[PDB]
């Protein structure tokens, strides 16, 4: 993009990025942490 | 575990027939409390898609008659089992 | 006229506050007959208000931008200007009584400790010795100074319970 | 003849339960023993199919009826169903996580049904058995969500 | 009298006598004299 | 166990500790026989916990990415619709910024 | 930031856009402050005044600053 | 069998035990070595169980303790009557109750307090009272201050008699244990005698005294020319014109012609439109029927003449198969434990005080009480809080009985033992219903707050949006409104105007108007049910786990009020039942605070107000149906829309309420030291202060010690409760005085 070439933001960037980091990222964090704390030995 | 718990005996279903004979056709106000209940369930069946409203008198007769019934079957069960066990 | 505070005798907001208080006090006066006892109480309240406003003025008191009198706390400034009556003389006035209570409590503690089971004396007070010490505590700073020099006031820490850190 | 209805389980006053008519009723015992989660001889995936079907059929209802788009006609019945499917997927993920967590070890002590006769091991109490159970749960939940969806399309009454 | 005045000498009564004395003293000072602010004699 | 008063024997400690399945039966294949293999083949590709955790995550991240990008603005969610004309000015005590 | 540079006393700073799917239709409209189109949040951190004071004018320079600080992180 | 067993002169009357303050406890009889001796002295002062193990001396002690409390209450009542006789405007208030605010406390002009002598009208200045004593003195026919003086002097005489009675019945003639154990005689004498005789005496006083005075008062006759009640009592001619049935002269009573008494023993539903209170004829027939019901119920038990009922037989005969032994030993417990009877009596007293508050807010039984919004609000809130306190104390003393007086010998398979047996099931089910009620009440509130905040009011739980209509309460309202039509045909109108169709108003202000119930009332009522279920969970868990628990099996041997069993098992802090009561006090405080907030908001928004020609305008804008569904709506439209008069009360008659408000804020905030903190830090700080006092030789002989952990918790809960109660008291009274 013009004058915004580092880390170019599309118009659908918030509408796509917000649900992964509020939905998918906490889910992966929860599952990874739950497998961590429940790991035996 | 002695599956006779809450003993299902048809003798205590007879006491459920005395209350429609006692409350019903016993004059008092109007015709009877059970008679008024019969009239109420009669007119309530006309509006099948809907139900009784807040201003309707059906709930009063229904609740009073049903607590009277529950009281009489509870007391009949208690008496008829205290007779058998020795509790009187 | 220090720190930008006008004297209370020549302050417009002080007189406006006095007029406002007289107005609301006289507002309640119209609801009672003049020969009634609430009228006499309201009249006495108004007289006490007027006497307080008069006595607060012409006494060196000053105020600034609020109509409420201010107090000068710095010694010297309250001595060169006539403001020692605000806090300078009440300072020694309180300290005399504060040292009075501390001295009579100390003498009662010392007198009770040289007695069998002294813990009972704290919950079972004795009247003649406490009242004698109460009336023998006017010269508290004179007793405090003489005990300070000779070690009877203080105690060396070799008989004082100290923390084990 | 006192009719001591309230008694401890197996005549044992030392453990948690006491045999009570909420528990000792033949109708309640027969209904609970015939529930899929207590059919020990049946494979855990066949357990999960019925359990997920029932739970995914029930979970669609509140989402359609009280969803944010409930006032929009025609679209509430699809939004509620896909949100129910997402909830079923979340519950399947948590079920798989529980299967990983609770069956990393091996149980050594049996269940001991009344008057003895215990089977070797419940396949539900195993790792791969609970994984199959969660697989049956998510398949049943998805099929139940789709069934509640098509029941909201063809209808003689309401939704 | 001795048996009663021993009870009279305990702390709750002393908790009143000092309280009554000091309270009444301050009431009479605030009553006969008006409300002052400055100790200018 | 439970002869006249005893509740412990140390050789059938499965009965001693109180481990009892109050509701447990061992009746196998209660559903009809043709019904199992339709669902047994349904589970076998997702029976492994690795296949199931991946599939839930596969339907998870894809549908989450579908929402907002394609999921929003088709349901007319009130986040990607835009304003008409509201809230340009702010400040009731004056100053009137923006 | 450009609108703040043109008029600091009038235009308000903006921190980040608000994409909350649980927002209602009045909620989206009532948060387009600072002369924006979408729902945005008014910045009170003071970085607008600081960056206008140190000579940052265009958002290209802020983009270069962001990528440089990400590189140094 | 029942007789009067009395021991004469067991205790000498002397100040020997007054000389030594620590004499009831052998641990405190040594001396005050530490500063905790004083707190143990004032704490174990009335704990008569550890003073001695003899039940007879404990019974004598509590008998004279009740005598002393009765004398104290009689002194207080005599003082209130004297205040109404001397410093009051009761004569002015009688001639004008709708325009002159009641006042019975007169302050001194000593230091600026003359602003507190508010202009209450009638040429009188003083503190505007809120107890409603003027309404009571108008119901019970009282005209002049001479009668109030006589009542005050009689109350002082009876208080002196009660104190002398306590001294006599302890020091001079103390009853034995068998005298106190005559439970059947006690019940018969306090059913037929106390309650029945008092009800009959009050009915007679209302019929012969209060009815003519109240009949002449609402007719416009000035009280100066109203005849004194002794003229009505002696002369049948004066009482005959006001009530024609008195011309018969007790003929219909003995000839069974009670229908002729339908003029002054009426059965009317509603309130008197002239005054706003209940009809005095209705109250006369009410108290007469209550006297009848208590005279017949007071002859039930068997004491000395064969006939009657034996309570042990009644308890042991009611045995049902799911309960095993049915009420088998409870007669033995309740005849030997003072704390069990204390728990029962305190629980029933607290619940009945709650009923008293609800049924005074519902039907005002006093003339010019409904329009006096301050008296009604104060009575409701005060009896609300007293009932809550009595219930919490009932739980506390039940736990004390559990710890001390409970023994396993008499109870094997009875109801108490089986309640002990399945206590975990009860606690778990109560926790489940606790979580369920908490979620679908408070989460509903939070969801409504969120949908309001998200700009979606159509997704809220309100009347405009999807609603939770309280159909059962509205059906009960409709049934009670239509109850005089069919089920009670002899009633003139509905028993209360909560569910009526008409609005009564005295002096241009609404006395009582019909109350509409919506989604907000549903939410607040289920919030109340949740909060009460939590508090009863805490109290019942404290009672049940006081003896033993899975954590601490030997909690019985550790006493009732102990701080902890140490940091073992992860820390067993607050494990005692005393700490359970300590938490239940706060939960009570939250419950009753929300209850009285609901009462004040609902009554100010839908009942209280000033009637106009063009409809009825309430105190608020009728915003309870629109703002009580959200927490922010509750806050802004109740605690912020009101309390604007408390902050601006300065310089006015109600500035003392603002001072009390801020002092209550201080005490409520000061309590959190004793709540959050512990003892070791405070003990070390006290050690440093002790070193400071040791340096210059002012060391006290009594060692200064920090407060005990139970002592610190008690101080914290006491300061917290006092601050919260005074906060709500000041806010409620200032709002209802400056507006109502
Ligand atoms: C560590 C500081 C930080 C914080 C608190 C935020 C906070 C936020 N960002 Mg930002 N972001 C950051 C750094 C940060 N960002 C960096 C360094 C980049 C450049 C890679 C981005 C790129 C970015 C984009 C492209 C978007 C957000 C969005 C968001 C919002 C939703 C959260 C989200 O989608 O995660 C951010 C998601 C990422 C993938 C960035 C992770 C970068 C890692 C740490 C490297 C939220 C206001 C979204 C939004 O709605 O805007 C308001 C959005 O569309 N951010
Ligand atoms: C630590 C406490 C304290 C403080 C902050 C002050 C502060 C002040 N004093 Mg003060 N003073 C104090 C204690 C204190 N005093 C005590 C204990 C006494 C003895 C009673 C005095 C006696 C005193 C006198 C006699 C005078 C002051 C004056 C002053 C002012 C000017 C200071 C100065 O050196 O000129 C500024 C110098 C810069 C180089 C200043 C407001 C003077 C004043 O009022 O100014 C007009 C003045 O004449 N003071
Ligand atoms: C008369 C006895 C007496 C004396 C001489 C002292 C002296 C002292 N105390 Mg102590 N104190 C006392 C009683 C006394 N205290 C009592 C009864 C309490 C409990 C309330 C305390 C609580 C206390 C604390 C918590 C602290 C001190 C501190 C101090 C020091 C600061 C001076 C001061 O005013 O403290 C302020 C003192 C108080 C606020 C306590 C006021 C209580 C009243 C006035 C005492 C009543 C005593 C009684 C009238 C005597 C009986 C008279 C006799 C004829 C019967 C000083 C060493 C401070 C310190 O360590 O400084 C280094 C400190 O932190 N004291
Ligand atoms: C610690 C702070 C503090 C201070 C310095 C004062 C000091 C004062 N206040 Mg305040 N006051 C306080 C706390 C305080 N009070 C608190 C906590 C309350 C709430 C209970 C009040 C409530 C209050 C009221 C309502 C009034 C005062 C008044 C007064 C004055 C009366 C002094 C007196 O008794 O005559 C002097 C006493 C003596 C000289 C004693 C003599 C002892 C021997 C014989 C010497 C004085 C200026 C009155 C006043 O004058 O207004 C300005 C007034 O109207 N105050
Ligand atoms: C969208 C998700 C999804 C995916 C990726 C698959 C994919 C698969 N399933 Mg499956 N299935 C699905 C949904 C899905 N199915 C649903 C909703 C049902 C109804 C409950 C089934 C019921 C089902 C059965 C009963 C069987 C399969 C089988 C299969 C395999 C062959 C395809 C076939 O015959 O379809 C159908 C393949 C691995 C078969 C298989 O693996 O055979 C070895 C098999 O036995 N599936
Ligand atoms: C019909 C007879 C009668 C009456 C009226 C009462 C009345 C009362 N009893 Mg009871 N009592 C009775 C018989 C009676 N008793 C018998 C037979 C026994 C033995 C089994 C007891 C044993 C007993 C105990 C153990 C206790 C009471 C208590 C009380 C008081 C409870 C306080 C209350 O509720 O507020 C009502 C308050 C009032 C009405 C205030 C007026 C009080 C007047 C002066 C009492 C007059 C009633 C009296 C019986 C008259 C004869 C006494 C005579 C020697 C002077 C109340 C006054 C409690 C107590 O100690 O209080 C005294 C208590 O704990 N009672
Ligand atoms: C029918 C009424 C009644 C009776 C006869 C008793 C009798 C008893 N209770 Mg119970 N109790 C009651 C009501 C009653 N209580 C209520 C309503 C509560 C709830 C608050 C409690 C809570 C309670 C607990 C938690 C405990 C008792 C205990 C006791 C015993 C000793 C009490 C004692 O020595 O206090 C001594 C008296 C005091 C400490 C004075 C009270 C001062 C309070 C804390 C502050 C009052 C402030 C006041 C309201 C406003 C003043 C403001 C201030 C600025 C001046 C005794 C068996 C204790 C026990 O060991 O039982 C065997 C015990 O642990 N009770
Ligand atoms: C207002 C203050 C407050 C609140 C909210 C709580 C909350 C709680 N206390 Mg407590 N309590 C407090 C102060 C408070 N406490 C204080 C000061 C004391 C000291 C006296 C106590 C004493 C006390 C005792 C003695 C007991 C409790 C219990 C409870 C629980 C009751 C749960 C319930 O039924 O409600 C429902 C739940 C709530 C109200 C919590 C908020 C729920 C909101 C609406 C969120 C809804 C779901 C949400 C969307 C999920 C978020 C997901 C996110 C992670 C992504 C809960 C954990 C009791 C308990 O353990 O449960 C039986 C209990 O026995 N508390
Ligand atoms: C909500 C709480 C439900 C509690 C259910 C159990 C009650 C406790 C219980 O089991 O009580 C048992 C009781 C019958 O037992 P019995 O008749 O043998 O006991 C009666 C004697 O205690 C007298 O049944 C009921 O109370 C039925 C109504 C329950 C509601
Ligand atoms: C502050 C505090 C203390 C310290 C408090 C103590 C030692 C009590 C102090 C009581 C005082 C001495 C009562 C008297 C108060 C004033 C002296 C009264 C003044 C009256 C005027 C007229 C002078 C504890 O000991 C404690 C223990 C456990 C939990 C929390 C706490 C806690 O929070
Ligand atoms: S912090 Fe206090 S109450 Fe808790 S275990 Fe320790 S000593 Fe006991």
């Amino acid at each position: 993009a013009t004058e915004g070439y580092p880390f170019v933001p599309p118009d659908w960037a918030p509408a796509l990025f917000v649900p992964l980091t509020g939905l998918v990222l906490p889910a992966v964090g929860m599952a990874w942490a739950f497998t961590y704390i429940q790991k035996e030995r | 575990n002695w599956l006779r718990v809450d003993p299902i005996v048809p003798a205590i279903s007879f006491v459920g027939w005395t209350l429609p004979s006692n409350i019903g056709t016993s004059a008092l106000n109007g015709q009877s409390l059970f008679g008024a209940f019969y009239e109420s369930i009669g007119q309530n069946l006309a509006h099948w898609p809907t139900g009784p409203a807040l201003d309707d008198k059906f709930w009063l007769y229904m609740v009073t008659w049903h607590t009277g019934l529950f009281i009489v079957m509870l007391l009949g069960q208690v008496g008829v089992q205290g007779k058998k066990q020795g509790y009187w | 006229d220090i720190a930008g505070l006008t004297p209370c005798s020549e302050s417009k907001a002080y007189n406006k506050l006095e007029r406002k208080e007289l107005k609301v006090l006289d507002k309640r006066l119209k609801k009672y007959e003049p020969g009634s006892a609430p009228y006499l109480a309201l009249q006495a309240t108004k007289e006490r208000t007027e006497n307080r406003f008069k006595t607060y003025a012409k006494q060196g008191l000053l105020c600034g931008n609020d109509g409420l009198p201010h107090l000068i706390s710095d010694p010297g400034l309250a001595l060169r200007f006539n403001h020692a009556g605000e806090v300078f003389i009440p300072t020694f006035g309180f300290l005399y009584v504060a040292g009075y209570i501390g001295h009579v409590g100390r003498q009662y503690i010392i007198l009770s400790k040289e007695d069998a089971k002294p813990t009972d004396k704290e919950i079972i007070l004795d009247v003649p010795l406490a009242l004698k010490l109460a009336f023998q505590g006017w010269a508290w700073p004179l007793a405090s100074i003489q005990e300070l020099r000779n070690g009877s006031l203080l105690e060396k820490d070799e008989n004082i319970t100290v923390s084990p850190r | 003849k006192p009719q001591q209805v309230i008694q401890p389980i197996n005549g044992d006053p030392f453990v948690g339960m006491l045999e009570t008519p909420v528990t000792s009723a033949p109708i309640v015992a027969n209904y609970l023993s015939n529930l899929p989660a207590y059919r020990t001889g049946v494979a855990p995936n066949l357990r999960g199919v019925e359990i997920g079907l029932a739970h995914g059929f029930l979970l669609a209802g509140p989402f359609i009826k009280l969803g944010p788009l409930r006032d929009v006609p025609g679209t509430a019945e699809v939004v509620g169903c896909m949100s129910a499917a997402g909830l079923v997927l979340i519950l399947a993920l948590c079920l798989s996580l529980y299967g990983n967590a609770a069956f990393q070890n091996q149980p050594s002590m049996g269940k001991k049904t009344l008057s003895g006769r215990p089977l070797p091991q419940d396949p539900l109490m195993s790792e791969e058995g609970w994984a199959k159970f969660a697989a049956g749960f998510t398949v049943g939940g998805l099929s139940g969500v789709a069934w509640a969806y098509i029941l909201t399309q063809i209808l003689p009454y309401y939704s | 009298m001795k048996d009663f005045t021993t009870y009279l000498s305990t702390a709750p009564v002393v908790g009143l006598g000092w309280a009554i004395f000091t309270s009444g003293l301050l009431i009479e000072i605030n009553r006969f004299f008006p409300d002052p602010l400055v100790f200018s004699f | 166990y439970g002869e006249q008063s005893k509740y412990f024997d140390l050789q059938d400690l499965e009965n001693t500790t109180g481990a009892w399945d109050l509701y447990g039966v061992d009746e196998k294949k209660r559903y009809p026989g043709l019904q199992e293999e339709f669902f047994q083949r349904a589970t076998d590709a997702v029976s492994r916990r690795e296949a199931l955790n991946g599939f839930v995550a596969l339907t998870g991240v894809a549908s989450i990415a579908l929402f907002g990008l394609k999921g929003a603005s088709t349901l007319e969610l009130p986040i990607t619709k835009g304003p008409r004309m509201e809230k340009t000015e702010n400040g009731k005590g004056g100053i009137l910024r923006s | 930031f450009e609108q703040w540079v043109t008029d600091p006393i009038h235009v308000r700073p903006i921190a980040h856009a608000i994409w909350d799917p649980h927002f209602g239709q009045p909620a989206v409209e009532a948060f387009t402050r600072g002369g924006a189109s979408g729902p945005v949040n008014i910045a009170t951190s003071g970085v607008y005044q600081w960056w206008y004071t140190i000579g940052l004018r265009s958002n290209q320079e802020l983009y270069v600053s962001s990528v440089f600080l990400a590189l140094v992180s | 069998k029942v007789k009067i067993a009395v021991d004469r002169n067991p205790v000498e009357t002397n100040f020997e035990k007054w000389a030594k303050p620590g004499h009831f406890s052998r641990a405190l009889a040594k001396g005050p070595n530490t500063t905790t001796w004083i707190w143990n002295l004032h704490a174990d002062a009335h704990d008569f169980d550890n003073h001695t193990s003899d039940l007879e001396e404990i019974s004598r002690k509590v008998f004279s303790a009740h005598f002393g409390q009765l004398g104290i209450i009689l002194i207080w009542l005599s003082g209130m009557y004297f205040h109404g006789a001397r410093f009051s405007n009761y004569e002015g208030w009688l001639s004008d109750p709708t325009h002159i605010k009641p006042s019975a406390q007169v302050v001194w002009p000593i230091v600026g307090q003359e602003i507190l002598n508010g202009d209450v009208g009638g040429g009188f200045q003083g503190i505007q009272i809120t107890s409603g004593f003027f309404q009571l003195w108008r119901a019970s026919g009282i005209t002049s201050e001479l009668q109030l003086y006589s009542t005050a002097i009689g109350g002082l005489v009876l208080a002196a008699a009660c104190f002398f009675a306590g001294w006599f019945h302890y020091h001079k003639a103390a009853p034995k244990l068998e005298w106190f154990q005559n439970v059947e005689s006690m019940l018969n004498h306090h059913l037929a005698g106390l309650l029945g005789l008092g009800s009959l005496a009050w009915a007679g006083h209302q019929i012969h005294v209060s009815l003519p005075v109240n009949k002449l008062l609402d007719a416009g006759v000035d009280p100066k020319e109203i005849p004194l009640p002794h003229e009505f009592l002696l002369n049948q001619s004066i009482i005959a014109d006001l009530y024609p049935s008195f011309s018969k002269g007790l003929a219909p009573f003995f000839t069974l012609n009670w229908a002729e008494y339908s003029d002054f023993l009426t059965f009317k539903g509603g309130l008197n439109p002239v005054t706003g209170g209940l009809w005095l004829s209705d109250t006369a027939h009410h108290h007469l029927a209550i006297a009848v019901l208590f005279l017949v119920a007071g002859h039930q038990y068997r004491t000395n003449w064969g006939i009657g009922h034996s309570i042990k037989d009644i308890l042991e005969s009611h045995k049902g198969p799911f309960t095993g032994n049915g009420h088998a030993g409870l007669y033995e417990i309740l005849t030997t434990s003072w704390h069990a009877q204390l728990a029962i009596n305190l629980a029933l007293f607290g619940s009945l005080s709650i009923i008293v508050a609800h049924h005074m807010y519902a039907m005002p039984p006093y003339p010019y009480l409904a329009t006096d919004y301050g008296t009604q609000l104060s009575l409701f809130t005060h009896h609300m809080w007293i009932g809550g306190f009595c219930v919490v104390g009932a739980g506390a003393h039940a736990a004390i009985f559990m710890v001390r007086d409970y023994d396993p010998t008499n109870n094997y398979n009875n109801l108490l033992d089986r309640v002990i047996r399945h206590r975990d099931a009860i606690i778990s089910h109560l926790n489940w219903v606790s979580i369920f009620l908490g979620f679908h009440s408070f989460g509903l509130y939070i969801h409504n707050d969120t949908m309001s905040a998200l700009g979606r009011p159509q997704d809220m739980f309100s009347d405009t949006a999807i609603q939770l209509q309280p159909v059962f309460a509205q059906w009960i309202q409709n049934t009670h409104f239509t109850a005089p039509q069919l089920t009670a045909p002899n009633a003139l109108a509905a028993t209360s105007l909560t569910w009526g169709g008409d609005v009564v108003a005295v002096g241009g202000k609404v006395a009582m108007m019909p109350i509409a119930l919506g989604t907000s009332d549903f939410l607040v009522h289920h919030i109340h049910a949740f909060t009460i279920h939590v508090t009863v969970l805490i109290l019942l868990k404290g009672v049940l786990f006081a003896r033993s628990s899975r954590l601490i099996p030997d909690k019985a041997n550790l006493g009732f009020r102990f701080p902890c069993d140490g940091p073992g098992r992860g820390g067993t802090c607050q494990v005692s039942a005393w700490d359970h009561v300590f938490l239940g006090l706060f939960w009570m405080y939250n419950s009753l605070s929300i209850v009285i907030f609901h009462f004040s908001w609902k009554m100010q928004s839908d009942v209280w107000g000033t009637v106009t020609d063009s409809g009825v305008s309430h105190i608020t804008g009728g915003n309870f149906a629109q703002s009580a569904n959200t927490i922010n709506g509750w806050l802004r439209d109740f605690l912020w829309a009101q309390s604007s008069q408390v902050i601006q009360s300065y310089g006015s008659a109600l500035s003392a309420y603002g001072l009390m408000f801020l002092g209550a804020h201080f005490v409520w905030a000061f309590s959190l030291m004793f709540l959050f903190s512990g003892r070791g830090y405070w003990q070390e700080l006290i050690e440093s202060i002790v070193w400071a006092h040791n340096k210059l030789r002012v060391a006290p002989s009594i060692q200064p010690r920090a407060l005990s952990i139970t002592q610190g918790r008690a101080v914290g809960v006491a300061h917290y409760l006092l601050g919260g109660i005074a906060t709500t008291w000041s806010f409620f009274l200032a709002r209802i005085i400056a507006v109502g």
